[PDB]
């Protein structure tokens, strides 16, 4: 059962998405996006991406969802459609899981497989470095153009946000 | 590109990351590097209209390496038969497989 | 805004479009849209009133939604091809999402609902950037992925755009709503000829941009946003009425004016491909655009509407607005038909 | 007097000493008297798995020297 | 002091990387045999399990090319104990 | 044996927290010409037990909360993350030897800001929520210098592993080449942990946990005091590295523990010496004093190894 | 492709359908927009990490940086709406073509 | 597997203490008791932290980036990013964005 | 110059923190282009073998390529040991 950790995490990932997608109060919707983000980190970790996994925790959850919750606290006042939507999404996920395990194969737009995510992993790895770390670190040797446009857009974000919020 | 500034100026802006067969840090290869090299070399300079039918073998192999659809179906066939011969007590796996 | 900051923001609007147009990598195309949208919001809120806040909010929600569909197309195209190159997409589902993402960014029907309301709620200067410059990047991408665009989908968006834009403008008195619907109608013409000859998409885009720019510039000169405020122009700047007449007839596709050239060349290309019913349907339906262009001519140039006594105070002061390139644009937008075979410079 | 503050400090020190002493002794107890093997990169993991097969027993902290060679 | 010490560490890192380089030929040779052996075992239980299925050929590639294709984890450990499949797949990521 | 290892970590942390309250009350007393707790037990050693029993049998205070589920989530998150920031610490051998241990601690400490935020919502007090927003703003602001300062010290270590900071400092403490960063790092840990002179949450006449009294309030207190020890342990590993002898690991722990206690005591030392900042003044300290200097020292510490040929190893 | 893609790709659909169906709160919709990015982040990371496309490993970080910058603009617009009407309900934004 | 088991213990222990701390008091059976305006400056500090945080994400891989053979390119890009981060601080500073007086 | 010898003293008296910041940032931009040890940094990053040195097939006209790792040909790291 431990060999299907990624798939088990993938179900929790969807269930969290049905949580905040049914659009409960923003306080609880933001709680469902923190859980899904945490489960999203786990899936990336189990594919060999450790730096990418921790970026979600440090930036997506620690930096971006904090601002979403912080903004909700002061810019929001604080149903029978949230419950109906949530029930529909959970049933939709359950049927997919049943048919991807019972038959081991489902077809919705794309053709999926149910053997397990481990069957596609690479069988050869003997380097003395982390492959994703070398790729990410290459942003400074190769991604000169990426850095310039990315850094410029962050600077413009500061300029733009201050224009919008001045109010005069 | 709509405007091919990169080719005119001879400056590489984003072509370094367009394909997975390009130069990588520390010469780390991609899992489908060999297949992509063949498809890109088959369909070089003949256009997409010719390439869509003259390089279909290279692309189908490349598509198989990427998503492994035909590899997984064959394995799934092996496993279904194996389990059908064990619910009917008709197959004993060897010790090195158990 | 501080004048220097205004220029920095415009250069970033232009830089994002240029990044989309010079990019061989799908990620840089997405970054160009993100940068372009980031720097367009501040100029949509330069007046700081509720109607500009709503317009920017509706614009933000539509463009952000389209930007996420565009990313999904790129990742799906990556899963099935393993490459990021800006070219034909290697999956039918990726093509539909990219086409619908670019249709939402352009405002084509049935994703058109934002274009009229966003334009009405922002100043004329920002509406001009919205309806002319913002269509250069989505059309640049469509120019490159058209070999893998579903023919039925793209021609369905075109027909709907021509119909909705034609019918929508009939019920309008606000100029910025009239120009918004005229924009949707012309988007359909650009994308209907895309499968057959994408060089006639550039021709229609260039002529439309010139004509649209001329129109907004003359609305900014007199600070007119309504039909009745534009009908006082004969009693202040009579010359500006004749130029509006000429530019409105050209937008309607009447010969011998420039605005006939796109409609003329698109029909020529579609009939070469044995497409007879569609060009006929589009040409006739475009008479809806001509109708509400002709209404503006009646109330601006061909009749003298009632004036106001305070108007007599305006006769003493000149026009101090820049009206940049207006003499050049109005001539290019009306007198270019004899130079039609010059379109091959776009090849 | 100030030295009457020390008995409280002594308890903190002992409590903070236990986690680091316990980990060191448990690692040596669980790894045949040696430090726990550190595998931060996939090459170090490949060797650890190779020792697990060479061990004869399914434990990578049991080393084989020049006695398995003929 | 940090310059002096970090240069020594880079010299110690080159020594460690060269010890790895001197062993890679030996490790590579045995990895090839282990990979080939596991494929051979799978090709034998496939013949036994798929002798009655009609139209089935034993050992048929899914690729049009005859070039060697590095197998994925689902072809080496297809029919082995899940304990050693888990170690092969998630062992490194989970270690400490 | 691993489950025993976790308990050998969790339990002493809570006992270290328990008797840090005693040590804080005596140290402040002796700097104030007092004696501190010396009646309840000999030298006050039983004072922490009396407080614990008293708090956990006092009447619950919970008033009407709009997000009762959020009321229970905040203490769990605060105390779960406080213990989770200890598992990668090398002392000298970590419980979970992570290759990215430094990033793991930044990531977990950037989630503890939710406990502040959720407790403000679950209090149904518009003046408690304002207090939480101020507390959140201060915390995230000083997380910027912690990451940039930490990134500048790793450019001399060469990796995000916490155990490599031991090797990097085998000849010399990193405080000597990076004392400007240590000064700002140390004050950031004060502001991050909401300790004096940055404890404007305790501006009685000038907190978000008021809706917690006894029980859950005791758990928030343990989480906060557990982070002070962890931050000061992190400071010692980062700027006062201890020599590690593989054959005598306990020698490291004794020396390492003494350093981590002195830094913890200095937090009490500071609390007894200064008045506290206004809210705007501790923001101007970060945005207009620390951030300009931290950015300048990050540029310097990226270029310094390159220009001296002292780039550290990747492994 | 692999049943992990089945759920991540279904996560995107749930967030897309959640975004296109507003209830009352603008903030609730901005969360669905930020849930789509997370689903894209995970989908993009899995494909790159599995295929050993080393240079592409920086792409998910760039996606996170721009979408967070976009989200900051979204909150700013939401804050300006709240100041005007006191609440962030999307039903007050109908002055244009009411 | 150790990390998964380590996180489970810490939050399970925290969960147990929270519940007993809510219920252990509820056995004394005590007598029945029978008894914001938005600030734009708090939002601006939260947004500014986010944009600085996104810049920190780009700077985090610097320790690995210094191991490359293109040091002239890497050092330029590294200093460019940090400098542009300083420009943002300079811009907010000069536009009265860091003030707290209304 | 009273302009440059009086402005500097003013900032050093009113904003000593910013003066230090700009001095530290300035040196971080200038010194790398002037240091004589910057070249060594680049040489050391090149001498770190991360991958296997795949041998070259010997065609009989490659005098400068060693046949055995201990032969006198090929790159040498003597500069590093003496650094
Ligand atoms: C093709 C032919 C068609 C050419 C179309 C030209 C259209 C000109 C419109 C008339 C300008 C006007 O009257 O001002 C209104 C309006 C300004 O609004 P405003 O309320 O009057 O005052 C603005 C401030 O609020 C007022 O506050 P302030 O005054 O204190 O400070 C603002 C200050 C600031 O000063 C500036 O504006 C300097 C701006 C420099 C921008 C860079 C120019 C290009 C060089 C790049 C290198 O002054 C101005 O804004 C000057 C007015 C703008 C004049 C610029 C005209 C030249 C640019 C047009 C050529 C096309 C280049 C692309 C245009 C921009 C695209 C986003 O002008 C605009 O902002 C829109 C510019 C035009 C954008 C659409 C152009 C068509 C898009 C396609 C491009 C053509 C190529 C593709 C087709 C082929
Ligand atoms: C490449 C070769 C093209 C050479 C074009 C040189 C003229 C462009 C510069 C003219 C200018 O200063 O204003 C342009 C432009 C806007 O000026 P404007 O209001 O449209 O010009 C009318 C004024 O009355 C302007 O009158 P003004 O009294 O204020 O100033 C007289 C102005 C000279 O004023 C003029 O000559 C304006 C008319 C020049 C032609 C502008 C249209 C662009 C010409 C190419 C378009 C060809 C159309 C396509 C050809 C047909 C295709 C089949 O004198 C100059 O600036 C000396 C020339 C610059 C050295 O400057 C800007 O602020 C935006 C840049
Ligand atoms: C190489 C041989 C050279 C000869 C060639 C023949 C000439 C061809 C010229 C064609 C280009 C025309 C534009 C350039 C001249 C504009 C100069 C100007 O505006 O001031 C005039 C200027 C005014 O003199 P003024 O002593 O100062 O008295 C006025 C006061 O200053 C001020 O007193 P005001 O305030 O009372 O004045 C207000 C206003 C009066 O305002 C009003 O209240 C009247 C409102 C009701 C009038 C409605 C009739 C509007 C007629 C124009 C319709 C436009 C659509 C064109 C459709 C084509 C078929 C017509 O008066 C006007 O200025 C309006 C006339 C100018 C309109 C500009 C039209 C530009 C668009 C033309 C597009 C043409 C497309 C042709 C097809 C393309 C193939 C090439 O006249 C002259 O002094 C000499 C200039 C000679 C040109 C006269 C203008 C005629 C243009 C309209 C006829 C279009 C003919 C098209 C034939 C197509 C077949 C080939
Ligand atoms: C309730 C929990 C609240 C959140 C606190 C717990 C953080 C969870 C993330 C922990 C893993 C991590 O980030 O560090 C990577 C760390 C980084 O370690 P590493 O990068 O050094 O690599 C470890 C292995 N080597 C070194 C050999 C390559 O990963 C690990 O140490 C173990 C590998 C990952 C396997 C464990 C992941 C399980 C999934 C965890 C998430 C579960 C959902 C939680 C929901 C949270 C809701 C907010
Ligand atoms: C060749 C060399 C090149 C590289 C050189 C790089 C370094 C050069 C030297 C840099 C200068 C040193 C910077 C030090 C940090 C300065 C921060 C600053 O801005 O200060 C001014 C700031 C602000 O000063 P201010 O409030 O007076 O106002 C300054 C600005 N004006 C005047 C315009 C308003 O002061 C503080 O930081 C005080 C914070 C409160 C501290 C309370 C607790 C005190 C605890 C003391 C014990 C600390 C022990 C630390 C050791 C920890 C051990 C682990
Ligand atoms: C003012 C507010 C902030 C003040 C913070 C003050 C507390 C921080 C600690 C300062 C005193 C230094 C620790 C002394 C006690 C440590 C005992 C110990 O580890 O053994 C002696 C340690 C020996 O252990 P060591 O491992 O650190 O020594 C070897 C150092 N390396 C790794 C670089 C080779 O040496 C000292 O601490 C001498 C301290 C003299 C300077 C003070
Ligand atoms: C579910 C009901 C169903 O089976 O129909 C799916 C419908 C038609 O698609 P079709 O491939 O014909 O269905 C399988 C036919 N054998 O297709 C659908 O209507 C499903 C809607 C899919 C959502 C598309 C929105 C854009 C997102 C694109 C990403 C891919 C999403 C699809 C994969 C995830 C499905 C869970
Ligand atoms: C060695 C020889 C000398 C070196 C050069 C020294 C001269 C540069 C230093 C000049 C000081 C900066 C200008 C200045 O004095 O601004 C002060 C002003 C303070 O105003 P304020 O704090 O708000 O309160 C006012 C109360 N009356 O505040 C301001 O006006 C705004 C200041 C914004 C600049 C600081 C923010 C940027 C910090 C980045 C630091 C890194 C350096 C940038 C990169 C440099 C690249 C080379
Ligand atoms: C293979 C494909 C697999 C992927 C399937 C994706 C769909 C799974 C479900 C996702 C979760 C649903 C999204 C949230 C829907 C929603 O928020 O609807 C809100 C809408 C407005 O509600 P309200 O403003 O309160 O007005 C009520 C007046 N009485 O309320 C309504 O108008 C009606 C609510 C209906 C709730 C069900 C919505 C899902 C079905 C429509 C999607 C079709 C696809």
């Amino acid at each position: 059962m431990m060999l299907y950790i990624v798939f088990i995490l993938s179900v929790i990932f969807v269930m969290g998405f049905v949580g905040f997608s049914s659009k409960p109060s923003p306080i609880y919707g933001g709680l469902g996006l923190i859980v899904s983000g945490g489960v999203g980190c786990g899936i990336v970790l189990n594919f060999g991406g450790s730096f990418l996994g921790l970026m979600v925790f440090l930036i997506y959850l620690g930096g971006m969802m904090v601002v979403f919750g912080y903004t909700t606290a002061m810019a929001t006042e604080q149903n029978k459609a949230v419950l109906g939507a949530f029930v529909t999404g959970l049933l939709m996920e359950f049927f997919m899981v049943y048919y991807v395990l019972k038959d081991k194969e489902v077809e919705v737009v794309f053709e999926f497989n149910g053997l397990g995510d481990w069957v596609i992993y690479d069988t050869g790895d003997s380097g003395f470095f982390s492959e994703e770390a070398m790729g990410i670190a290459a942003l400074y040797s190769y991604g000169t153009w990426l850095v310039i446009v990315t850094g410029w857009s962050l600077l413009i974000g500061v300029v733009v946000i201050m224009e919008i919020t001045r109010g005069n | 590109p709509f405007f091919d500034v990169q080719k005119r100026l001879g400056v590489d802006l984003d072509r370094w990351m367009t394909i997975q067969s390009a130069e990588q840090p520390h010469k780390i290869p991609s899992r489908c590097h060999a297949f992509e090299k063949e498809w890109i070399e088959c369909a070089h300079g003949i256009g997409s209209i010719r390439a869509e039918k003259e390089c279909k073998i290279e692309f189908e192999d490349f598509r198989e390496c990427l998503l492994r659809q035909k590899t997984m179906k064959r394995l799934h066939a092996i496993r279904r038969q194996r389990e059908k011969l064990i619910k009917e007590g008709k197959y004993t796996p060897p010790p090195h497989h158990s | 805004m501080n004048p220097i900051i205004f220029i920095i923001i415009l250069l970033t609007i232009m830089l994002g479009t240029i990044i989309v147009m010079i990019s061989s990598h799908w990620l840089l195309v997405w970054i160009g849209f993100e940068m372009n949208m980031l720097a367009i919001i501040p100029i949509m809120m330069k007046n700081h009133n509720p109607r500009a806040t709503e317009a920017s909010t509706k614009y933000f929600l539509t463009q952000s939604t389209a930007s996420m569909l565009l990313m999904m197309a790129v990742i799906i195209n990556l899963m099935f091809s393993g490459q990021w190159t800006v070219m034909k997409l290697f999956n039918p589902m990726a093509s539909m999402l990219m086409t619908m993402a670019l249709a939402m960014k352009l405002g084509m029907a049935p994703f058109h609902f934002w274009v009229p309301e966003v334009t009405q709620g922002i100043p004329l200067s920002s509406g001009l950037i919205l309806l002319t410059w913002q269509k250069l990047a989505p059309m640049s991408v469509l120019y490159q992925i058209f070999p893998s665009i579903n023919l039925n989908l793209i021609l369905t968006l075109s027909v709907l755009s021509i119909l909705i834009g034609g019918w929508g403008g009939l019920n309008q008195t606000q100029l910025r709503k009239i120009m918004a619907y005229s924009s949707i109608a012309h988007m359909g013409w650009m994308t209907a000829v895309l499968p057959y000859n994408p060089t006639m998409t550039l021709l229609n885009l260039i002529i439309y941009i010139i004509m649209t720019s001329t129109m907004f510039t003359m609305f900014m000169a007199n600070s007119t946003t309504t039909t009745l405020s534009l009908s006082h122009t004969w009693n202040k700047t009579p010359i500006m009425t004749v130029l509006i007449l000429a530019t409105l007839l050209s937008m309607g596709g009447l010969p011998p004016l420039s605005g006939f050239m796109p409609k003329w060349m698109i029909i020529q290309e579609m009939t070469k491909n044995n497409s007879i019913i569609l060009p006929t349907f589009m040409a006739i339906t475009a008479l809806l655009n001509l109708y509400f262009y002709m209404r503006l001519t009646y109330s601006t140039t061909l009749t003298m509407f009632p004036s106001t006594n305070n108007m007599k105070m305006k006769w003493q002061f000149p026009l101090m607005k820049k009206m940049t390139f207006l003499p050049t644009m109005v001539v290019l937008s009306t007198m270019m038909l004899p130079l039609t075979p010059m379109l091959s410079v776009l090849e | 007097m100030w030295f009457e503050v020390l008995p409280g400090i002594a308890v903190m020190g002992v409590c903070l000493f236990i986690p680091g002493m316990a980990t060191a002794r448990i690692h040596r107890f669980s790894n045949g008297g040696k430090e726990k093997r550190v595998a931060h990169y996939p090459y170090q993991w490949y060797l650890m798995e190779r020792d697990r097969r060479v061990s004869g027993v399914n434990r990578s902290y049991v080393s084989k020297g020049l006695e398995n060679i003929d | 002091s940090m310059m002096k010490w970090n240069r020594e560490r880079r010299r110690l890192q080159i020594e460690d990387f060269e010890a790895r380089i001197a062993l890679m030929p030996l490790l590579q040779a045995e990895k090839d045999r282990r990979v080939l052996q596991m494929l051979r075992e799978n090709l034998e239980e496939e013949a036994t399990v798929m002798k009655d299925v009609p139209g089935w050929k034993v050992g048929e590639s899914v690729f049009h090319t005859t070039r060697w294709v590095t197998p994925m984890m689902g072809e080496l450990y297809g029919l082995r104990a899940s304990e050693e499949v888990l170690s092969a797949t998630y062992g490194f990521i989970w270690y400490t | 044996m691993f489950m025993i290892n976790i308990l050998m970590l969790i339990i002493p942390i809570l006992l270290a927290v328990a008797f840090l309250t005693l040590v804080e009350r005596k140290v402040l007393g002796y700097m104030q010409l007092r004696k501190g707790p010396n009646v309840v037990g000999p030298y006050g050693l039983l004072q922490p037990i009396a407080d614990a029993i008293k708090l956990f049998i006092k009447e619950p205070l919970r008033p009407a909360t709009s997000s009762a589920s959020m009321f229970i989530l905040a203490p769990i998150m605060a105390l779960g993350l406080a213990l989770t920031m200890w598992i990668p610490l090398p002392m000298p051998y970590p419980l979970i030897n992570m290759n990215l241990g430094v990033l793991f601690m930044l990531a977990m400490s950037s989630l503890a800001v939710y406990s502040i935020l959720w407790s403000g919502w679950a209090s149904n007090s518009k003046y408690a929520l304002i207090g939480a927003l101020r507390a959140v703003a201060q915390t995230i602001s000083y997380e910027v210098t912690l990451a940039i300062i930490l990134l500048s010290v790793l450019l001399m270590s060469g990796s995000f592993t916490l155990s490599t900071l031991i090797t990097t400092q085998e000849q010399m403490w990193l405080i000597l080449p990076a004392w400007p960063l240590a000064m700002m790092w140390f004050i950031s840990t004060l502001a991050e942990t909401n300790r004096a002179p940055f404890d404007l949450t305790e501006g009685e006449s000038e907190g978000f946990n008021v809706e917690y009294a006894a029980g859950p309030f005791a758990l928030f207190f343990m989480a906060e005091y557990a982070n002070i020890i962890m931050m000061n342990i992190f400071t010692a590993i980062l700027f006062l590295g201890t020599s590690h002898n593989p054959h005598m690991p306990e020698l490291y722990t004794i020396n390492f523990t003494i350093k981590s206690l002195l830094l913890t005591m200095s937090f009490l030392w500071i609390r007894a010496s200064y008045p506290r900042f206004r809210y705007d003044q501790l923001m101007h300290l970060l945005w207009k004093n620390f951030l300009p200097l931290t950015l300048a020292l990050c540029m310097w510490h990226v270029s310094l190894p390159i220009l001296t040929s002292g780039i550290p190893p990747q492994t | 492709m692999s049943m992990v893609y089945m759920n991540i790709m279904m996560a995107f659909t749930v967030s897309l359908v959640g975004l296109l169906m507003y209830r009352s709160h603008l903030m609730s919709s901005l969360l669905c927009l930020e849930g789509m990015m997370l689903s894209l982040f995970v989908m993009a990371a899995l494909t790159i990490l599995n295929s050993h496309f080393t240079l592409a490993s920086m792409m998910p970080i760039i996606l996170l940086v721009f979408a967070a910058c976009e989200a900051a603009l979204g909150l700013s617009l939401l804050v300006m709406v709240s100041n005007t009407y006191g609440t962030d309900y999307v039903q007050n934004l109908n002055l244009l073509q009411c | 597997m150790n990390l998964m088991l380590a996180l489970l213990t810490n939050f399970t222990l925290a969960t147990l203490l929270v519940i007993i701390a809510f219920w252990l008091p509820q056995l004394n059976v005590y007598s029945e008791k029978t008894s914001l305006p938005f600030s734009m400056k708090f939002f601006l500090v939260a947004i500014t932290f986010l944009l600085f945080d996104l810049e920190i994400a780009l700077l985090l891989p610097l320790p690995w980036a210094s191991q490359t053979a293109n040091l002239n390119t890497m050092l330029t890009m590294a200093l460019f990013l940090i400098i542009l981060l300083a420009v943002s601080l300079a811009y907010e500073w000069t536009q009265k964005g860091l003030e707290w007086t209304e | 110059a009273e302009r440059v010898a009086a402005f500097l003293k003013n900032v050093w008296a009113k904003e000593p923190v910013l003066v230090a910041s700009f001095a530290i940032a300035g040196l971080a931009v200038i010194l790398p282009t002037l240091s004589p040890y910057t070249k060594y940094s680049l040489m050391i990053n090149r001498a770190t073998p991360y991958n296997y040195p795949v041998p070259l097939r010997d065609d009989g006209n490659m005098p400068d390529v060693p046949s055995h790792p201990q032969d006198p040909q090929g790159p040498s790291l003597e500069w590093l040991k003496r650094l």
